[PDB]
């Protein structure tokens, strides 16, 4: 209802080649130029070419000429970027658009490495012992290790929220870590229990690691 | 929105 | 290719205040200077397209303005769902460029940053690895910098730090920082420090432990 359709995500090796798609619909974009769009954490955006499908015509961001493929499948109205010889350059969030009346797709994270699916080690952070005088307390948790993102955690199994800051994650050598703290009444803990709990979807891994003085 | 476009 | 050079990088501003956004391009771009919208959750919309033609739906407190080479991007009276990153885009040639962005956030009154620091778990020692971690947490404005100190010496290799985004219920903001070492290295020095420097205070905010003591 005048949808572009990407993917979320999508991991590949270096040196491999990956094919972005776009699926439109609420439209026919046989008049619509499609273009794509290249956007990295602490760069300005960056152009990379569009596509007209009526006729195939394109025009490319010189720079990208011998890295992207702009093609278009009519029957199914779906327009594609194949990125080449791909390198941890390349890892960026990718979007398609159309123009005019311009509309853009919620775009795909590509990530390019070698690491393998790895479990996160969980770890408990508790205060230093000596005694706390204040009115709150702050714990926490500390995920590290894990390939590849995502990772969900939350506190008390969700019921604890609110106090809660979760950082986004960052990553040390080829693998990432993230942490979280919550912060609680002082009275609350450590006699009502508090537990992070960590899922890791692509390893299938569930852990709860319990807060403990 | 762009020279080479109809708008 | 024309390049667009965009002013200001980060703008505060108090909601219902007027806020305007510049991009100059290299050359005239012929009025084909559009302007795009993207939120916190990667969505990004168009909000005005050759200068001053608003797009669909969007609210009239949008308005652009400009000529040749210099566009500008005005909200009247900034509202919650305005905060986001905005960036313009020249149509005028191939190939289409797009200026480096400006990021708005929300002023609130200032405020220090509450700083914890943790030990490494049994759990990872046991393991043969000690990250000590630092919380900056609630504060603003969003510059700060921490230090590390072991046994009083200054420490920097090994160290990753993280910020959030600007709270959206409190607009402060928090960071991590976490110094990771060998268990054999932390286990021959006693004394860990995270150091804080904010605009909220000359002196910086110390945290630290010793080893021994518990
Ligand atoms: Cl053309
Ligand atoms: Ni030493």
């Amino acid at each position: 209802q005048v949808q572009l359709q990407q993917p979320g995500a999508e991991l590949v090796k270096p040196g491999a080649s990956v094919k972005l798609s776009c699926k439109a619909s609420g439209f026919t974009f046989t008049n619509y130029w499609m273009h794509w769009v290249k956007q990295r954490p602490g760069q300005g955006l960056e152009w990379i070419g569009e596509i007209l499908p009526s006729n195939g015509r394109t025009n490319y961001n010189e720079k990208f000429k011998t890295k992207a493929t702009l093609t278009v499948d009519k029957s199914s109205n779906t327009a594609y970027m194949q990125l080449s010889s791909l390198t941890s350059e390349d890892s960026a969030v990718y979007y398609c658009a159309r123009s005019p009346s311009d509309y853009w797709g919620q775009g795909t994270t590509l990530t390019v490495s070698s690491a393998k699916t790895t479990a996160p080690s969980v770890y408990p952070l508790a205060p230093v012992c000596g005694d706390t005088t204040g009115s709150s307390v702050t714990l926490g948790c500390l995920v590290k290790g894990y390939f590849p993102e995502p990772v969900t955690l939350t506190w008390n199994s969700g019921s604890l929220s609110s106090g809660v800051h979760t950082f986004p994650a960052v990553l040390q050598s080829d693998l990432y870590t993230l942490s979280s703290s919550v912060t609680v009444t002082s009275s609350t803990w450590p006699s009502q229990s508090i537990t992070c709990n960590v899922a890791h979807p692509a390893s299938s891994t569930k852990v709860d690691k319990k807060i403990e003085p | 929105s762009h020279f080479n476009e109809y708008e | 290719d024309i390049q667009m050079t965009q002013t200001p990088s980060s703008l505060s501003a108090s909601l219902g205040d007027r806020v305007t956004i510049s991009c100059r391009a290299s050359q005239d771009i012929s009025h084909y200077l559009n302007w795009f919208q993207q939120k916190p959750d990667g969505t990004v919309k168009l909000l005005i397209y050759y200068t001053s033609t608003l797009h669909s739906g969007v609210p009239s407190r949008f308005s652009g303005s400009g000529s040749g080479t210099d566009y500008s991007l005005t909200i009247s009276n900034l509202e919650e769902e305005d905060i986001a990153f905005y960036f313009c885009q020249q149509g005028g040639a191939l190939p289409f460029t797009f200026g480096s962005g400006t990021k708005l956030a929300i002023k609130r009154a200032d405020a220090a940053p509450t700083v914890s620091i943790f030990p490494p778990s049994s759990e990872q020692l046991t393991s043969g690895g000690a990250s000590v971690v630092c919380f900056l947490n609630n504060f603003y404005p969003k510059d700060i910098n921490v230090k590390w100190k072991i046994d009083g010496s200054e420490r920097q290799n090994g160290v990753l730090d993280s910020w959030t985004d600007q709270d959206s219920k409190d607009s402060t903001y928090s960071m991590s920082s976490t110094l990771t070492l060998t268990k054999d290295e932390y286990e021959r020095h006693n004394s860990y420090t995270c150091e804080a420097t904010h605009k909220t205070s000359t002196s910086p905010i110390v945290k630290s432990f010793n080893r021994n003591e518990c």
